[PDB]
């Protein structure tokens, strides 16, 4: 099927407790394949996945590099954000960034994606172009004209297209027994009466990879979602997630309702109710 | 601004009493990153629990999740307490078998 | 694989 790669970097300022802290984490799909903490003992890219162990010491030291360079830079950047919004030297602030390639079911590029935050809001983006750029404010526009000046667009869309999706096809295939493999829900509803005239049904998914689920309650074939509560998409720990979604009903009212899961690893939409 | 952390407890696997289990504490759509999780048995913290390298999510908020093994019975009680700079004290959610 | 460095001097915000 389909499959991406990211790479997730947080930059956080602390005055007072040292120079900031860079942090960087690679998934392809919902799996973290590899890690890298200014703040470790010795910093250095280190696996988080068994397929990407095979890589050699030069990948590492590559990684490595990369990671200690970027780890300078966003110092200096963070120095210059600062700067832009006019704030003082005493918070803390965090630069995010968000990036990686989108391949379609053939392993075609379908896009590349480029995207940075300060404090938790949009600051600026690559466009789907891979050629141009979005700034969100006045300050973002800084960036984007010195990015601009500096054809850094140009390096992004290099990337994006090139090293980017060679790399994510190489390691969906090293760990093609668990990327490409997609494991379906375990399913079952459970009964919870709440008093003498409601009882809560509630539906579950457990063990399934990748996260990206579908589950909803219908009652006499109408979606709930208004009175449906439906938890965030959980992680197991085993490199699975859990989910579930609830609904109070009626007593004696429990086989109008069906619940609904859709997942990439069922060929077709199951459809569940409560089994006393 | 900032965002406050959702907070689930939960086991890896169904839970059985007297099977070795592991107790889960995932927070997420927090910002600033940081963040203060323990996990309690009986009120009490355990040592040792560990947790995921800091990632987020598409609308920049932080997800974490903190683990130790644990064997469920049917006295003893776990929770999780978590602490950010959101919460005027730290939140404590109550572990149940059936969330 | 992460986005290399540049030629020249990596580009700050």
């Amino acid at each position: 099927g389909s499959h991406s790669m990211r790479y997730f970097y947080t930059a956080m300022s602390r005055p007072g407790r040292g120079e900031p802290r860079f942090i960087a984490v690679g998934y392809v799909d919902d799996t973290q394949f590899v890690r890298f903490d200014s703040d470790a003992a010795s910093p250095r890219t280190e696996p988080r996945a068994p397929w990407i162990e095979q890589e050699g010491p030069e990948y590492w030291d590559r990684n490595t590099q990369i990671f200690k360079t970027n780890t300078q830079t966003y110092r200096e950047s963070l120095r210059n954000l600062r700067g832009y919004y006019n704030q003082s030297e005493a918070g803390s602030h965090i630069i995010q960034r968000m990036y990686g390639c989108d391949l379609g079911p053939d392993g075609r590029l379908l896009r590349g994606h480029d995207q940075s935050a300060y404090d938790g809001k949009d600051y600026i983006a690559l466009n789907e172009d891979l050629s141009s750029w979005t700034a969100a404010d006045t300050a973002a526009q800084i960036t984007q004209r010195k990015w601009e000046a500096a054809r850094v667009a140009e390096q992004r869309r290099a990337y994006l297209e090139g090293l980017c999706v060679e790399w994510l096809r190489r390691y969906l295939e090293n760990g093609k027994e668990t990327l490409q493999r997609a494991d379906p829900p375990k399913t079952h509803v459970t009964h919870h009466p709440v008093s003498d005239h409601e009882a809560t049904l509630r539906c579950w998914a457990l063990g399934f990879y990748p996260a990206e689920i579908t589950l909803t309650w219908q009652r006499d074939g109408e979606d709930q979602t208004q009175d449906t509560e439906l938890v965030e998409t959980r992680p197991a720990g085993d490199r699975t997630f859990q989910k579930w979604a609830a609904v109070v009903v009626p007593s004696g009212e429990e086989q109008r309702y069906t619940c609904h899961v859709q997942h990439e690893g069922l060929p077709k939409p199951l459809t569940l109710r409560w089994e006393p | 601004i900032q965002r406050t952390p959702k907070i689930q407890v939960y086991s890896r696997h169904p839970a059985e009493n007297g099977k070795s289990n592991f107790l889960n504490c995932y927070v997420s759509g927090f910002h600033p990153s940081d963040i203060e999780v323990d996990l309690l048995k009986n009120g009490e913290r355990i040592e040792k629990v560990e947790h995921s390298d800091l990632s987020f999510s598409k609308d920049w908020s932080f997800y974490l999740l903190y683990y130790t093994e644990f064997t469920p019975t049917e006295k003893d009680e776990y929770a999780c307490r978590v602490n950010h700079v959101t919460l005027s004290q730290p939140k404590i959610v109550k572990w149940d078998r059936d969330m | 694989l992460p986005e290399p460095l540049p030629q020249g001097q990596l580009t700050a915000y």
